[PDB]
This record gives structure tokens, C-alpha cells and sequence, in this order.
């Protein structure tokens, strides 16, 4: 319907759940620059319903921090115009939870490479 | 000056028919879908129907499907709602609202930012009826009044002592009975020492039925 | 059909932050839109696409989205912000058009609480001589503008023959209402008394009449 | 106080306002890799109170989209451990607001280069 | 003093989404922490650092931040989630320690609405031989647990000498409360009657005694 | 398991003093700040005091500053709260709670909420004097049920227990929670609902015991 199309949220405003997983919302994981690479099959399947999602979302920037911390660019190409973003979120290596944080992030980074 | 002006509302009996119109100006009317939105008395907003920019496609809420027909005349920049087989629960204020833009098809929407001021549709079997007025007798401050029963349609005006009494007068908004008739009361607070010595007459006018009735309110 | 759920009423004091929520299963996929409506007026768009303000809307209006719930926020709420607020969105299935939430009445408490004054009139002798009986319960000078009215035959409840108005703002900015109890003259004469019980802010104020004299 | 230090929100969870501007929350704009580059003087002083902040924040990703779209990695340097992120958000060049979106975004990308 | 602001109470039905808000000027810079407390029990941490669940807390508990407001959300709320909820944070000035919000009583409504049973006892004979008099209004078996008591002296409200307890949970999961009216032995023997009116969810219940 | 066990609560007069203690186990007590949190009857939680891991630094809420002293004995894994100049408003349940962890790098403080609480100890500050209660019969007032009861009035402090017929009668018994009056004394009522036909034949005796005053009383409740 036109109303569903007219109010459909863009990629960056979507939220992945069990009813609408990471693949459906943000495409398949892959190595291409246009593709996401984060998440094991559980996180793919469950999205924000993932058990350890609050431990991952603690690293996601707020809207203000996204435009405050990141390096923002504009790419105007014949195939379209893009808002590009790059940045880094510093962990606290002295936090008691630091070792568990590194393990949790590593388990989901490029996890699609193990997928049988 | 983007603007939408509705008309065509009125009083109709159940099973009757009305044709609403909405005249647009200030924007490229033919580029936008347009919707009708209604609101029953004291209820919430209910989207009713939409027609796309070229008038080719229409959609309706289940509550009006098969009875209402939406259409547009882009040469006149006017939107219509043909209302057949009216029901009592179709009684509402009907709003015209600019809907999504369509370009060539993609649909772009930034909320219903332009509304008409609405036209009122009343579906009722009520006939014009003058009210029956009864005194509300009092027992140093006392409350006496006048009961204005079973009149249609609104409004009824009430004064006291031909307007010479204005302090302490409280005329309440009418109640709409399940019968389709209205009733209201007008109470005035007066000193107790005056109850046996000052005459109190409520003056009730109902212009639609050409009725005026004066009622003396005497203590018991 | 697809439905949006919002609380029927929210109360705030001036300067505080008013929050109105709206929930629906498709809100993670579909934008929402917020409308403000004052009595006798057409709705006004205040927020579109979850969080954007139209040009004429004050900056104290804002919106946010958290999955299946969107929240309309009004910081430093003013008396001018008292109104009904409606959320609007669409199902993701693509088989329907816009749907509105049920609406939220935002009350901005700009006045201390006030119990209702109740005036109860028995049926007039003239009305009884017309083979009819109406009890008139007049309710005035209460704030906030919400009451519930219950009628009693002696001490027993009655449900038939009750017609009550919606609260209406008086000139002094307090609220008024009125309830009517229709009886047969035989019913009115058969009971020891009839009572109009007005519950306001969880506390009840009552008046009783009796077929005496 | 220890309670203020123990509950102090990290950079990614902060929100810039007039009372806590972009410089205070996220550091001065600059060319370095861990410096933000987005915002003119107005946005820098005003943060989310900026008049056009909703039109900027429409491009910021949700927590789920941040980890769903971006290329996520982890760097370990003598300074600490970092969660790196890169990505791109496509603009709709057919949207009637597209021209305004590009002008607003270019007004803030590397706006500090022209600061007096 | 740095203050956190919560609504006094939130009422939901089972399955609905409960939302408890906490407002504070320093919340944009400082994390919040949520605690659940049931009657007669110590508080239990349910959310820390705005949005994280401790181990053992059900997944239907969640938290979020939006500037000066944090929200504790309980999706598909259950009867066992009825409790007092407190938010906690700290000022950003660094001159103080933890501060709790005022607390929010969350009612879940897991039982059918039950109107109260009321029993009004007149002063006893032995008490009158001791120059005292007390009316005893016993209110029981009502749900949900909130009532207001109106003491009348011949359709006239006496607002003096009224001692009323808070509602208390019975073993059958309904609620009880009691109200006492202390009078002089002549106040009681002079009036024509004496009433105890109980208002519960609009509907009212009344008993009456007289010497 | 991790555990905090408070003790030392009791009844005291305004201006009096009292010392609370909290015994910790299951975690490295010496690495953590510890806090006292109190809750007046029917009110909210109120943080009142903290002592840092080494016991050298302390902070107090304005409401107890100058009157309460917090201390710790890490050789005993025990936390203390010395309460002087007590007021009526200090009446509360006092909770022992684990606060933020301190790590020595600059000392860093790490906090994941107060996840460990003691079960609390109750402190009552009241000027009222111990007093036995006055019991009065609530005679049954004339579908087939009658309510008779006992009024246990003007006693201090809690608790008082009510039985009927030496405890043999339990069905239909409803003892209400006591009210606390402005005089600082309590009054409660216990009511039993019995068959109306049983009134002329069966004896109903309520047994009141107020141990703080050694008051034991049996009151027959006859129509």
C-alpha cells in the first residue's frame, strides 16, 4: 500500500527482532564495503531480542554522539548520494567487564565466516 | 495560502444520503492523494477514505466501505464524498486532509499538515420540537431553576427576569438523550430573604420552533 | 485490523515534561505522526516521521521511537498545550491506509483541585401532573474536569434512565456537568429517597432528595 | 565524587545541548581519526537544541542499525582498545527534501576548516 | 539537593506494557539504575547503566534513556511484577553520592475487581463505662487495594478523630483496611445515627450504627 | 553465596542512640564501598551514608550528617552505623548495601547498581511509653452469618497477637493490622464471622497477649 511505502523507515532507522531479523532488516552479512559484518547466527536470528544485546548496545552511539564523534562525509556519485561515517568507540580496558566485552564483540565480528 | 474548505454537511435521517465537498487552493491539488477523516462527537479521529492523485484508485475504511464513494475533480480542485445509506453512527465532523504526494510511482508523506475546518453531519430521526419547561423550586442563599425538556434542535437560550438578573445565573450545556432530543437546566442562586418577595421568571427561547415560554419559579 | 494503543489521559503540571506514548506492532518498520487537536478545531500536525517538527510548531515539542513504542514529548508544558493528541501510522502489511490511535487527553493542571458542588432538584409538581418525573443533578465548580455520577434508589444502585453530560468549561475556568434521572411518578413516590453521587478524584460528594411535603 | 565518576556516561552515550555543547561532550572538531568533523558554530554550540537537529538526526542509526549496517572491527593500540565502525547511508535523491538535505549536511561537514 | 522525579503510581493490566519514568537534570551525563521492591522485602536491582539487565532478571524488563528522562519498561507485564520501583543516579557536580527517586507504585490488576465488605461496630458498653467511645469500621475483601473512607454523622461529615490504616493484603490476595472514629460518650449518644462510607473504584459501600 | 546480615535494630526514644552492624560474606568486602540505605514506613528509599573501601573516607546525606557515623572493620568484614541524636523521623528499616568497587591504578570506581542488599533491620524512635492494651468486646449486631470481635486499643509497642478460644477457632477469623494513632499508641481489631444460630449456644473468647507489657487477657464476646 502507498501508506506503508510512504511511512516505511529507512535502513538506518530500523530495528531487528525475532519477528524481523538482521538479514531482513540490514541484509546478509558479508565482506563487501556495502555489507554489514557483525553478528553470529543467534544475533542474526534474534536481533534486539538477543540475550546479550544490552551488552552490545552499550557501544552504539546516540544520535548526538554519532554526529559528534564520527568523521562524516558525502559521496556524490552517478549511482547515488551517500552519507559516509567512520569512527571508533574506546573501551575501558580497566573495567572489570572488559575481558568479557572483548569476547562478546569478537564472537559476533565476522562470525558469518564460520557459518556452514 | 494552502487551504481546504468543506461543505455539504447537514441533518439527515438514517438511510439518507449526503454529498460532501472540499475545495482546495494554494497547492498543486492534482499531485496529491486526498483523504477524508471523521470524528464522532466526543470520539477519536477515524480515517475514512482516500483517493489517489489521478482519481484512479480509491480505498475505504471497513466502517464506510460499500456506502461512501470518494471522488475528485482536478479541473475544479475539489474533493467529494458521496455518503449513501447513512447510519446513526456516521454522525461526525468530516475533515478533508491532504495526503501523500506521488511522483513519477513513489509516495512521499510528511504527515497530514493541511486540514479543512470540518463539516458537521448529523444522522438522526429527530423532528423540530419545542421544549417543555418546568420550574425547579427552591427550599441565606438558595438555588432555583428551570428544566427545559425535550427540544430539537440546538440551541435554547435562557434569561432570568427578562435579562434584568444576570448575577448567579448558571445555564448548563444540554444533554443529548437516547431519544435524539436535548434537555438542559438553568439554575440561579439568589438570597433567601427574597424568595417570598421577589418574583423569578425564567425566559426560554427556542428559535427553530418559534417558541418562547416564561415560567415563574415560586418556592414551595 | 491494525491498531495503535495510547493512554486515554495524561495529567501534568505547568513546566513539567508531558509524555504521550503510542504502541503498535509495525512501529519498528513504519514512521509515526502526531496530531494536536483543541476543542472545536481541526487537528494540527506537530510531529512527523517520529521526530521532525513542522515549521510553525514550538521547539518544546519532540518525538522519539523505541521499537514498538513512539513517545510525543512536550518539555516545559504550557496551558496552551492542553489538548487531545493522536498518533498515526500504517500497518507494514501494505493492505490498509493510515490508522489513528485512540487519542490522549492531556490535562495541564493550572489550578488546585476543587471538589464539585452538587445541586439536586426533585421532579416538579407540574411534571408529575404530566405523568413524568425527572431528577436534575447539577454539578459545578470542580477541577480537574472529570467526574463520574452514580444514582441511588434509597441506597440501591440504578442504571436505567440516567443521562449525563460531558464536563464543560465554565466562564471561571472550572468545570461543570449535569445528570438526569428519568423515573415514573410511581417509582419516585415508592422509594424513601433518591441520591445523586458524584465521584471526583476518587472521593464522592452526594445529595439526596425525597418525595416529602 | 566517586558516584559521579562511577556513573559517568561514556562518549557514545552523551547528548549535546546548549548547556553541554558538542565541544564539551565530544571534543573539538578536527582532522584526526578520533576527532569529529561535523558541525558549524551553530550546531556546535547548540547540539540537539539546533533548529534543524531533527533533519540531521534522521540519518543517525539506531543501536540495531549501527551494528546491522556498519563494518565493525576492533583495534588494539598502546592507547587502549577501540571498537571501529564504518558505513554509508544512501540518500533518496527523489525525495522532495533531498536538495535541502544535501545543503544542510554539507554546511556541517568539515565546517571547522573555515572557523576564524 | 539533586532530585530525581518519578510518578507516584502507574496502573496497568496484565500483558500491557508498563512504563515508569525518572527525570533528572544530570541524567544526560549520568547513568540510572532501577530497583524493584515488593512489600516486606529488600530492593532488587532490575536495570543498571540505563539499559542492562542483571543475571536472573526476566527479559521483559528493559530500560532506555532520552536526555533528562530514563524509562523502565516492562513488556507483557505480569501480576508478579507489581511492586515499588525506584530509580537511582548521581549529580554530575561530583559533590554528592547516590540519590533515589521518590518511587513509583506499579499496580498490575491480576484479580477481578471486588467491592469491599464493610462492618461498622458501635462503641462497646465497657468502653462507655470508661468515658470513651470508638466506632470501628472494618473494611475487607476489596480489590484493587485502594479505598477512601467517609465518616458521616447523620449525612454530615465529621473530619476529626479519624484514624485510618493503609490497605493491607489478605491471604486470599484481596485487601483490608480499618478506620477508627474516637468520640466523647456524649457525641455518640446525641446524634441520630453514624455512618462509615467506603469509596472503591467509583462504587460506594456504607453501613450505619446508632445508639 | 554473597550475603549481608544486619542487626542492632530496636526501639529507642528521641535523642537516644543506637548502633547498627552489617556482617558481609561471599565477596571481597575490603575492596568495596559500603552504604546504608533506609526506608521510613510507607515511604521511599533514602541513601544516608557511604564509607569507602579503606574506611578512611565517609559521606552522609544532609538528613543524618552530624548525627550518624558510619565505620567499617575489614578484619571482621563488618559495617557499622552509629546513630546518635535520634529523632522520630529516623524510624525506618535500615539496609546494608554493597556500593561501588574501588581499583587502585588514581583510584577508579566501578558500579553496576546495588545488586547486593541485606534484609534490613528495623529502628523505631518513639517517645511513647510501654503500655498494655484495653480490650473491648465488639458484640454481634443482629444471610445467616454474624460478625463478633474484639477491640485491642491503646497499646505500645507492637506486637500484639489475638487468638479465639485458645487458638482452636481459626476459620472466619480476621485480625486487622493495627492503626498507629497521633498519641503514638496502636489499636487493632480482630473479628470472627460465625453462624448466627451458634450465638445462643457456643462460647466465643478472644485471647489478647501483649508480651512487651506482659499483658494476657481473655474477653468473652456475648450478644
Amino acid at each position: 500500500s502507498s501508506a506503508a511505502e510512504a511511512s516505511k523507515k529507512p535502513r538506518q532507522k530500523r530495528t531487528a527482532t525475532k519477528a524481523y531479523n538482521v538479514t531482513q532488516a540490514f541484509g546478509r552479512r558479508g565482506p563487501e564495503q556495502t555489507q554489514g559484518n557483525f553478528g553470529d547466527q543467534e544475533l542474526i536470528r534474534q536481533g534486539t531480542d538477543y540475550k546479550h544485546w544490552p551488552q552490545i548496545a552499550q557501544f552504539a552511539p546516540s544520535a548526538s554522539a554519532f554526529f559528534g564523534m564520527s568523521r562524516i562525509g558525502m559521496e556524490v556519485t552517478p549511482s547515488g548520494t551517500w552519507l559516509t561515517y567512520t569512527g571508533a568507540i574506546k573501551l575501558d580496558d580497566k573495567d572489570p567487564n572488559f575481558k568479557d566485552q572483548v569476547i562478546l564483540l569478537n564472537k559476533h565480528i565476522d562470525a558469518y565466516k564460520t557459518f556452514p | 495560502e494552502v487551504q481546504l474548505l468543506e461543505s455539504g454537511g447537514g441533518l439527515v435521517q438514517p438511510g439518507g444520503s449526503l454529498r460532501l465537498s472540499c475545495a482546495a487552493s494554494g497547492f498543486t491539488f492534482s499531485s496529491y492523494a486526498m483523504s477524508w477523516v471523521r470524528q464522532a462527537p466526543g470520539k477519536g479521529l477515524e480515517w475514512v477514505s482516500v483517493i489517489y492523485s489521478g482519481g484512479s484508485s480509491t480505498y475505504y475504511a471497513d466502517s464506510v466501505k460499500g456506502r461512501f464513494t470518494i471522488s475528485r475533480d482536478n479541473s475544479k480542485n475539489t474533493l467529494y464524498l458521496q455518503m449513501n445509506s447513512l447510519r446513526a453512527e456516521d454522525t461526525a465532523v468530516y475533515y478533508c486532509a491532504k495526503d501523500h504526494l506521488e511522483l513519477s510511482i513513489n509516495y512521499y508523506y510528511y504527515g497530514m499538515d493541511v486540514w479543512g475546518q470540518g463539516t458537521t453531519v448529523t444522522v438522526s430521526s429527530a423532528s423540530t420540537k419545542g421544549p417543555s419547561v418546568f420550574p425547579l423550586a427552591p427550599s441565606g442563599t438558595a438555588a432555583l431553576g428551570c428544566l427545559v425538556k425535550d427540544y430539537f434542535p440546538e440551541p435554547v437560550t435562557v434569561s432570568w427576569n427578562s435579562g434584568a438578573l444576570t448575577s448567579g445565573v448558571h445555564t448548563f450545556p444540554a444533554v443529548l438523550q437516547s431519544s435524539g432530543l436535548y434537555s438542559l437546566s438553568s439554575v440561579v442562586t439568589v438570597p433567601s430573604s427574597s424568595l417570598g418577595t421577589q418574583t423569578y421568571i425564567c425566559n426560554v427561547n427556542h428559535k427553530p420552533s418559534n417558541t418562547k415560554v416564561d415560567k415563574r419559579v415560586e418556592p414551595k | 485490523s491494525y491498531e495503535l494503543t495510547q493512554p486515554p489521559s495524561v495529567s501534568v503540571s505547568p513546566g513539567q515534561t508531558a509524555r504521550i506514548t503510542c504502541s503498535g506492532d509495525a512501529l519498528p518498520k513504519q514512521y509515526a505522526y502526531w496530531y494536536q487537536q483543541k476543542p472545536g478545531q481541526a487537528p494540527v500536525l506537530v510531529i512527523y516521521k517520529d521526530s521532525e517538527r513542522p515549521s510553525g510548531i514550538p521547539e518544546r515539542f519532540s518525538g522519539s521511537s523505541s521499537g514498538t513504542t513512539v513517545t510525543l514529548t512536550i518539555s516545559g508544558v504550557q496551558a496552551e498545550d492542553e489538548a487531545d493528541y493522536y498518533c498515526q501510522s500504517a500497518d507494514s502489511s501494505g493492505t490498509s491506509h493510515w490508522v489513528f490511535g485512540g487519542g490522549t487527553k492531556l490535562t495541564v493542571l493550572g489550578q488546585p483541585k476543587a471538589a464539585p458542588s452538587v445541586t439536586l432538584f426533585p421532579p416538579s409538581s407540574e411534571e408529575l401532573q404530566a405523568n413524568k418525573a425527572t431528577l436534575v443533578c447539577l454539578i459545578s465548580d470542580f477541577y480537574p474536569g472529570a467526574v463520574t455520577v452514580a444514582w441511588k434508589a434509597d441506597s440501591s444502585p440504578v442504571k436505567a434512565g440516567v443521562e449525563t453530560t460531558t464536563p464543560s468549561k465554565q466562564s471561571n475556568n472550572k468545570y461543570a456537568a449535569s445528570s438526569y434521572l428519568s423515573l415514573t411518578p410511581e417509582q419516585w413516590k415508592s422509594h424513601r429517597s433518591y441520591s445523586c453521587q458524584v465521584t471526583h478524584e476518587g472521593s464522592t460528594v452526594e445529595k439526596t432528595v425525597a418525595p416529602t411535603e
